[PDB]
């Protein structure tokens, strides 16, 4: 992104900085469309964790009852109580799992794709208006002969405008894709780490208990 | 423990670019309130490799059947005129050399702030966005005649 | 389901990394931690191999 825009050329103009502005736009729009396709995967997984849960919360109950009503021995009567916990122990370190890989991808992805193109956008849009306004400007500028002053007059007044605030919107442009350049990284590592924290925290809760269990 | 140790790394990097954008928006509200101008982008004359180089957009006649006026980037470098086709792909000629090379401010066309190049081989028509710009386009092509 | 759904994901999140421009992060530390991932999907397949046979 950062080096696919020339902030450098941005109040100068050149077929250099318009060659930029075209092929740094294809990459944020890779990026939001590869960005949609993980909320989207995750929801995946937490629909299909959850029902997984569901199903295995319910099997839990049912398997402990069926022994509980199996015939008497009393090691199995409190064995089969330390086993019930274990396994809804184990469980709610599972839903804890989905809820954490819920929170985060909300936090980072969800919000990346819903808030951090929305300033580029209003930007683009609005500079995009201003080079369409800039290259009439100059067209009305460039195809009115000398005996008609008056509309020459106009049409430069018109680009005086045009390219003060073209050159206004190229700054934003090059700050808000600036921006996403950096944050891209650093959000989807930070993804992948909160991720594997709520992983490691749900299966050392099935460890701490590992030595009770055996 | 790789989780942690990266995550301090990481938030680190992240803090450094937080001030890093930061600081290009608080110079880019500074640029854009107070020093921000409206005039057209102007091409420097200045001396390079082989003679005097300047670079820069003017409005010139295309094979359009009226001949319509078009706008494209221009260089004189190497006591020659070139002009690009598109940026990166090899440059066209306009004069092969300008010293040998007449530049006419044209009084008769009435297009606003148009020049006519007549050289030995090659003659080109030109125009400027502004009459600064068609007199010192003239002139680093008069200066570059006298080369 | 739960783990093509989760495996179809770890696809998913490696495919952010290998679109920015190479680096120690991605290049090595994200796909370690995803490569893990895929790892752990597979231990939660043994275990619903393991909860079919014993059933």
């Amino acid at each position: 992104m950062t080096v696919k825009l020339d902030f450098e050329e941005c109040l100068k103009d050149s077929p250099r900085f318009r060659a930029s502005i075209e092929l740094v736009e294809a990459e944020v729009s890779e990026l939001e469309t590869r960005l949609e396709k993980l909320l989207k995967l995750g929801t995946g997984l937490l629909e299909s964790g959850r029902h997984y849960l569901a199903a295995s919360r319910a099997f839990v109950v049912g398997i402990c009852d069926l022994a509980r009503l199996g015939p008497p021995e009393p090691m199995m009567a409190e064995c089969l109580e330390k086993f019930t916990v274990s396994l809804n122990h184990k469980l709610d370190s599972h839903a804890e799992l989905l809820d954490a890989t819920q929170h985060t991808l909300q936090q980072q992805i969800q919000t990346l794709v819903k808030e951090g193109l929305r300033g580029f956008r209003e930007a683009r849009r609005d500079f995009w208006r201003g080079a369409e306004s800039l290259e009439a400007a100059l067209t009305h500028n460039a195809e009115v002969p000398r005996r008609r002053a008056q509309e020459a007059e106009e049409a430069g007044a018109a680009l005086r405008t045009a390219r003060a605030g073209y050159r206004g919107r190229a700054l934003d442009y090059a700050l808000q894709i600036n921006v996403i350049e950096d944050k891209r990284k650093f959000d989807i590592m930070e993804f992948v780490l909160r991720l594997v924290e709520a992983q490691a925290t749900h299966f050392q809760q099935g460890h701490e208990e590992l030595s009770r269990l055996s | 423990q790789y989780r942690k140790e990266l995550g301090a790394q990481l938030h680190q990097l992240v803090l450094n670019s937080a001030r890093e954008k930061r600081d290009m928006e608080q110079r880019h509200v500074l640029l854009k309130q107070k020093e921000l101008g409206g005039e057209e982008p102007e091409p420097s004359l200045r001396e390079g490799p082989g003679g005097l180089v300047m670079e820069g957009h003017l409005f010139k006649r295309a094979s359009n059947a009226f001949k319509t006026w078009s706008r494209r980037w221009f260089t004189i470098q190497s006591n020659q005129l070139v002009y690009q086709k598109k940026y990166k792909d090899p440059v066209t000629v306009v004069v092969d050399d300008l010293r040998l090379c007449t530049v006419k401010l044209c009084p008769d066309s009435e297009r606003r702030f148009c020049f006519e190049v007549v050289s030995t081989s090659k003659s080109c028509l030109l125009q400027a966005d502004s009459e600064r710009l068609l007199q010192l386009w003239v002139s680093a092509v008069q200066s570059s005649i006298a080369s």
